[PDB]
RNA sequence: CGCAAGGCUGAAAAAUUGACGGAAGGGCACCACCAGGGGUGGAGCCUGCGCGCGCGCUACACUGACAGAGCCAGCGAGUACUCCCUUGGCCGAGAGGCCCGGGUAAACUCUGUCGUGCUGAGGAAUCCCUAGUAAGCGCAAGUCAUCAGCUUGCGUUGAUUACGUCCCUGCCCUUUGUACACACCGCCCGUCGCUACUACCGAU
């Protein structure tokens, strides 16, 4: 039971640590810092392996209106140099009219 | 042993083995890292010699290390005195006894003692998409990246 | 391995997949296509039969012939 | 000729799987071997028993084919791993 | 095409998980069955469960077919099981060697219905796609060590399971001489198989077994002069391809033609060659703590 | 269901009947008679429809805007145009429902991916 | 708990449907012909299998070397990856960390300098190959079995010659069935088994 133990069965026990002459390699990896990394990886991978289901299953005639109202990801090709596969996301700026810019520029 | 080279899954070992024949010797393996890895000694590698191929569970990391838990057999010694104390006998000293009388400090290593570690709060990298993954699946779950 | 296989082909049972006929569904006897109460019951599964009959022309006829 | 096909050409030589004879024909081989003969047929119709080599030797070289046999090489020596 | 294919992949899924609920329900109808002819008292959920009675009353009939085996199970296989011939490609890895190539059309010799084709350039993508275009029913790799083959990926097709397997102990049929091999005869073969008694083995047999042609039922138990065999200890299924003539009533005389395998599975894949990402229903669990004590299939 | 269980007449017609509703795709499987008793519904053949269907196949975003879309008539299937929101499409027309061929929406989605082919 | 659980004993058939063929006629096959190609087999390295054998790898010159200029890929992202081991020296009571020494392509194209010079492309045999196939080329990854002496992916450059024929070598199948119109074809062959009946021979 939980009475049926010493003082001395319940001391803890030691974590060891890297050795003095490998420190430069970074921390000792133990079981609980293990565990850290196989639940990142396993999300990621699982994350990533519902997006290869969705580019897979992709019906190729889709037609939403953000198809109109948006601008898509295209291709290396298309996008050049600067190309990654995420769409192109609206900073907020946009083009000022003539008469705005007068003001502005009235009062800088 | 210390990994060496860590692919994905596979990773060769290189401070444990002297030679390929200790290591085809110890082919098929039970090893084990320190997080709790297990793992398999395969075969011997050959260019370096004494290094060799594990198959892990999962990918180690470069800081781990190797360990392989064997059975050594030990038998003790086979002395006798008989303690003929009316008449006298020769009492053997102790290990404190003997390290006081001719002057040899206790042994002792550094990497031995226990020490407190400094654990920082592991954050990891976001996820990272590849580009034609990216480029190629559909309009509902494209990302948007400004 | 040598004896299993002595075994099995001197008293043969061989575990291959064995040619059914296509038609067995429709077709219970596989007559040949050339030269040739209980009567409750067989009214009962006359009825079912032009019901069925029935039915199938229209979920064709509605399925737009695609069947 | 194929595997079967010699086979049977030479069974039928060994007069093992000949048409079912007469008594009168029963009489003619009484009046007028094959233990060694079917070893040699075993033998020679189960190859692999031992490992050979396809292209024959190198040079050719005439002076007066197995080449091992794995599987009693593997019983032996697992009978010696034993001991 | 395409679309269809993934149509019927996601529609055989979803039957799938259907086909589990139903049996999950279907494991209490057949008890109210068995009460009902015998008349031993049953539970008084199944005898209360009134949605039960009205499901049952409709549907009474697929569990005695079931028991006298007159339907099939939804299978990937039960489609088109024995009506049609299933013909099947041999290719090797991407750079084959001479041994691997004599050793892919041994095999192909093997199967009656096979043809051999060279990768060279061929995008694995590409492959499913033009198996898929041209209705084979399935697929085999080879991956050679150094002209020593040593994996098999049996992949079933439009959107079957995939075996993986790892082979030892091979022997090649181009090793001994012409002088005493030949040409091997192309029959269609009989099949044996011993060991298999799990649902594992059952799916292995039936995935193994569903690659030769269906053999002529009228005097298959007398005719057919060659013969293939499985037998598995230790779940490491060991094969080989004997040719027979039958010198008696009482006796048989044998000779080892093909090649020898002790072929270990060590995957099984719910999905196709390509799918990497597809469901498993089998792996080679080592590294585990009684994954050598078990034994599967 | 009110045959006895036994007969070889009730058998065949109900593997027939379940056979003929899954390829039409009402039902959603082939196994149950009791999915016949208490599954086949006016709001399946409804769903079954077109303009839900191609909801279902992502062609538009809502069904109002396939309804809007199929009678302004850009919606073939197979090779034929179709004109009626009452189409039926079977669990075989899923996969060919498409577009029309010289069709604004088709140009539409080409420029969204940015691979519109003016040949 | 009971039955199973008492040794004329001493290792190496069925058949009215069966056994084995023959002749003719078809069909198929880079285990066949035909035309070409490419390996291995020559020298060295080594995994493997049983000193030998193959499989890969490397080297062997006109298809040259050197220097410039220009121009092309695809799959790949786990707070993760490093090839050593040491001479010295700094700061380290001690364990260490520092500093310095030693051991996103290949290709291709264009333009010039020079000129075959141990600076020699593989016998008998045997195996394979018919369109993005052979072959050349590099880059990536290392996925619970196998694989670093390597394995699997991925892109690039991309031909010659058949694509007919059963003549040779084989394999399969027809000579019974399984469908009806026109139209054609017209009793394939041998040696025995088994069965019914008939009489015969000679012992008891």
């Amino acid at each position: 039971m939980s009475s049926l133990r010493h003082a001395i069965q319940r001391r803890a026990h030691k974590e060891r640590a890297q050795p003095l002459e490998r420190q430069r390699l970074g921390i000792l990896e133990k079981k609980k810092d293990y565990r850290l990394r196989a639940r990142d990886y396993k999300k990621k991978q699982a994350v990533l392996k519902s997006l290869r289901q969705k580019a897979a299953e992709r019906n190729e005639d889709e037609f939403y209106f953000g198809m109109m109202s948006r601008k898509g990801p295209g291709s290396a090709l298309t996008r050049g140099k600067g190309f990654t596969g995420t769409v192109d996301g609206d900073r907020g700026n946009k083009a000022l009219s003539v008469e705005t810019v007068r003001l502005l520029k009235t009062q800088d | 042993g210390t990994p060496w080279k860590i692919f994905k899954n596979t990773a060769f070992i290189k401070d444990m083995f002297n030679s390929s024949l200790e290591i085809a010797k110890f082919e098929g393996a039970a090893i084990r890292t320190v997080s709790g890895i297990r793992g398999q000694i395969k075969r011997a590698l050959s260019k370096p010699e004494g290094y060799f191929r594990a198959t892990f569970e999962d990918k180690i990391l470069l800081s781990d290390i190797v360990i392989l838990k064997a059975w050594y057999p030990v038998k003790p010694k086979q002395f006798y005195n008989p303690a003929t104390n009316l008449i006298g006998w020769q009492s053997m000293r102790l290990t404190g006894e003997i390290r006081r009388a001719e002057n040899i400090p206790t042994p002792q290593n550094p990497n031995s003692t226990y020490r407190k570690i400094e654990r920082p709060e592991r954050h990891f990298n976001p996820l990272r998409v590849p580009k034609n993954l990216a480029a190629e699946l559909p309009f509902k779950s494209q990302i948007v990246q400004t | 391995i040598e004896e299993l296989i002595k075994r099995r082909i001197l008293a043969g049972e061989f575990d291959e997949v064995l040619r059914r006929r296509p038609d067995m569904f429709g077709n219970p006897h596989g007559v040949r296509r050339g030269l040739v109460a209980d009567e409750k019951l067989r009214r009962d599964e006359e009825e079912i039969k032009r019901m069925w009959k029935e039915i199938s022309a229209k979920l064709d006829a509605l399925s737009s012939w695609h069947y | 000729g194929s595997q079967l096909k010699r086979l049977k050409a030479s069974l039928r030589e060994q007069g093992l799987i000949g048409p079912q004879k007469s008594k009168k024909q029963k009489r003619q081989n009484a009046n007028d071997q094959k233990a060694e003969a079917l070893k040699s047929i075993r033998e020679q119709f189960n190859p692999f028993q031992f490992k050979t080599n396809a292209r024959g030797p190198k040079f050719e070289v005439t002076t007066n084919v197995i080449k091992g046999r794995p599987e009693l090489s593997r019983a032996r020596s697992e009978e010696k791993r034993r001991q | 095409m395409l679309r269809k294919q993934a149509r019927q992949r996601r529609d055989y899924l979803y039957r799938r998980a259907l086909l589990l609920r139903d049996a999950e329900i279907a494991e209490k109808r057949a008890k109210l069955r068995a009460a009902l002819a015998s008349g031993k008292p049953l539970d008084p959920k199944i005898a209360n469960d009134k949605e039960l009675r009205k499901d049952f009353d409709y549907d009474v009939s697929r569990d005695i077919a079931k028991e006298q085996g007159e339907i099939d199970i939804d299978d990937e296989y039960s489609e088109l099981s024995g009506i049609v011939d299933p013909r099947v490609l041999v290719t090797t890895s991407r750079d084959p060697s001479s041994r691997l190539m004599a050793f892919s059309k041994e095999i192909r010799l093997m199967f009656p219905t096979a043809i051999r084709l060279n990768r060279g350039n061929l995008i694995l993508p590409d492959l499913v796609m033009s198996a898929q275009r041209e209705r084979l029913s399935d697929i085999i790799l080879l991956h050679e060590h150094r002209g020593t083959p040593t994996a098999i990926t049996i992949s079933h097709f439009p959107h079957g399971p995939t075996l993986m397997a790892s082979l030892h102990n091979v022997v090649l049929r181009a090793d001994i001489p012409k002088s005493i091999k030949g040409t091997v005869s192309e029959s269609y073969p009989h099949l044996i198989f011993e060991g298999f008694r799990t649902p594992l083995g059952q799916r292995v047999v039936k995935i193994l077994k569903h690659l030769f042609p269906p053999r002529d039922p009228t005097n298959n138990a007398k005719s057919g002069n060659r013969v293939i065999t499985f037998v598995n200890q230790d779940d490491c299924i060991e094969v080989r391809h004997h040719v027979y003539v039958r010198t008696n009533y009482n006796s048989v005389e044998l000779s080892e033609v093909g090649p020898r395998f002790t072929m270990r599975p060590f995957s099984i894949t719910m999905g196709t060659l390509e799918n990497k990402d597809a469901d498993v229903e089998w792996h080679l669990s080592q590294y585990t703590r009684t994954g050598r004590k078990k034994n599967y299939f | 269901s009110l045959l006895p269980p036994d007969n070889e007449v009730r058998r065949k017609h109900e593997t027939l009947l379940l056979d003929k509703l899954y390829d039409m795709g009402i039902l959603s499987t082939k196994a149950k008679l009791s999915a016949v008793e208490h599954n086949v519904t006016v709001s399946a053949f409804a769903r079954r429809r077109l303009p839900v269907v191609m909801t279902r196949l992502r062609m538009a975003e809502t069904v109002q805007a396939a309804t809007k879309l199929i009678e302004q008539g850009h919606v073939r299937v197979g090779v034929e145009e179709v004109r009626d929101p009452a189409f039926l499409v079977t669990r075989n027309m899923e996969d060919f429902v498409t577009w029309t061929v010289g069709s604004k929406i088709k140009q539409n989605i080409m420029k969204y991916r940015d691979k519109l082919d003016d040949f």
